[PDB]
């Protein structure tokens, strides 16, 4: 069974230098073509570099001079270090192995890589109220960094209509993000609805309660 | 740089229909060096066709492929819940390893007009200095939806954020959240405040407003 675990994809200033790693399960690195594709947030995949089994590496353009691909056989791990790095770097990776000297045949899982010159920070929860039939309630959480932010409602007793929108960078550098369910309208001032906000990399816990407006 | 183009960009097809997928290159590369790829979203890549004919392993007998020259053909005879997707077209055959800009594959839902609520900035919001109204456009199809601010009948453009939802696992619906934000005097330097929602599933244009503290 053929199984590439990735990791060290992590958050990082711009300009900074990350070593991704992938071990292998099943084959040799060294006896194969070990390659690693980026796919950028919203974007296709485009392949980034690869190394063959005789020790030659190339590079794509895009990262030649600043990524540098390696293999270490005793660990069967396959290294790509990432310096000079900005904000078109931030991608998913994915190690791949090549049969047939072109055809990605096996995949690992991707690590993500984060390029961001901001500071954590944590979110400001502001309410969005509602106001027959159907009544649409929510939460603004705006002005957070990093990514991510888990949010419920009624501590986890709402599920149903919850649809929580991916967070979009501002040009300020943070995040915002909005979490809205329906509901009936009559429960509107019957019942308390609170959307609770985590947000772990700032260790920030926010529980705001959404009543109706005028 | 052999340049694969993709048609069409978005397909939307419903469970059991016939997908046919292209993939037109800029220079020929031979038959046996073009693969086709499946992806689902938070999932990496896999390898679905070599050779442009040919199935990996795995791959159910209704994936299928043909073509030569620049021209080749993705076809999945009977479409599957599992089935959609995004779908690459790549040439290995020179140096350059080229994808497709990619081919999503979506289920047709019928075309469901968006529920549109508004929602004005809280007394804390403006408190904190920065308003932002909200547009929510909830269990709406297909996922190409205009939303325009008006702000006392003037547009506004440039200065307001959409942030789409990923498509319902039930009903295969989106929900879109238009964020406007603007400084809190230019907020309370005018009165009406509108979402004009311009979408297929809307035979006239529906306009969502409101008044300034009110």
């Amino acid at each position: 069974e053929v199984q590439l675990v990735e990791s060290g994809g992590g958050l990082i200033q711009p300009g900074g230098s990350l070593r991704l790693s992938c071990a292998a399960s099943g084959f040799t690195v060294s006896s194969n073509y070990m390659s690693w594709v980026r796919q950028a947030p919203g974007k296709g995949l485009e392949w980034v570099s690869v190394i063959y089994s005789g020790g030659s590496t190339f590079y794509a353009d895009s990262v030649k001079g600043r990524f540098t691909i390696s293999r270490d056989n005793s660990k069967n791990t396959l290294y790509l270090q990432m310096n000079s790095l900005r904000a078109e770097d931030t991608a998913v990776y994915y190690c791949a192995r090549d049969l047939g000297t072109g055809l990605f045949d096996y995949w690992g899982q991707g690590t993500l890589v984060t390029v961001s010159s901001a500071s954590t920070k944590g979110p400001s929860v502001f309410p969005l109220a509602p106001s027959g039939g159907t009544a649409a309630l929510g939460c603004l959480v705006k002005d957070y960094f990093p990514e991510p932010v888990t949010v419920s409602w009624n501590s986890g007793a709402l599920t149903s209509g919850v649809h929580t929108f991916p967070a979009v960078l501002q040009s300020s550098g943070l995040y915002s993000l909005s979490s809205v369910v329906t509901v009936p309208s009559s429960s509107l001032g019957t019942q308390t609805y609170i959307c609770n906000v985590n947000h772990k990399p700032s260790n920030t816990k926010v529980d705001k309660k959404v009543e109706p407006k005028s | 740089e052999i340049v694969l183009t993709q048609s069409p960009g978005t397909l939307s097809l419903s469970p059991g229909e016939r997908a046919t997928l292209s993939c037109r290159a800029s220079q020929s590369v031979s038959s046996s060096y073009l693969a086709w790829y499946q992806q689902k979203p938070g999932q990496a890549p896999r390898l679905l066709i070599y050779g442009a004919s040919s199935r990996a392993t795995g791959i159910p007998d209704r994936f299928s492929g043909s073509g030569s020259g620049t021209d080749f053909t993705l076809t999945i005879s009977r479409l599957e819940p599992e089935d959609f997707a995004v779908y690459y077209c790549q040439q290995y055959g020179s140096s350059p390893r080229t994808f497709g800009q990619g081919t999503k594959v979506e289920i047709k839902r019928t075309v469901a007009a968006p529920s549109v609520f508004i929602f004005p900035p809280s007394d804390e919001q403006l408190k904190s200095g920065t308003a932002s109204v909200v547009c929510l456009l909830n269990n709406f199809y297909p996922r190409e939806a205009k939303v325009q601010w008006k702000v006392d009948n003037a547009l506004q453009s440039g200065n307001s954020q959409e942030s789409v939802t990923e498509q319902d696992s039930k009903d295969s619906t989106y929900s879109l959240s238009s964020t406007l934000t603007l400084s809190k005097a230019d907020y309370e330097k005018h009165k009406v405040y509108a979402c004009e929602v311009t979408h297929q599933g809307l035979s006239s244009p529906v306009t969502k407003s409101f008044n300034r503290g009110e």
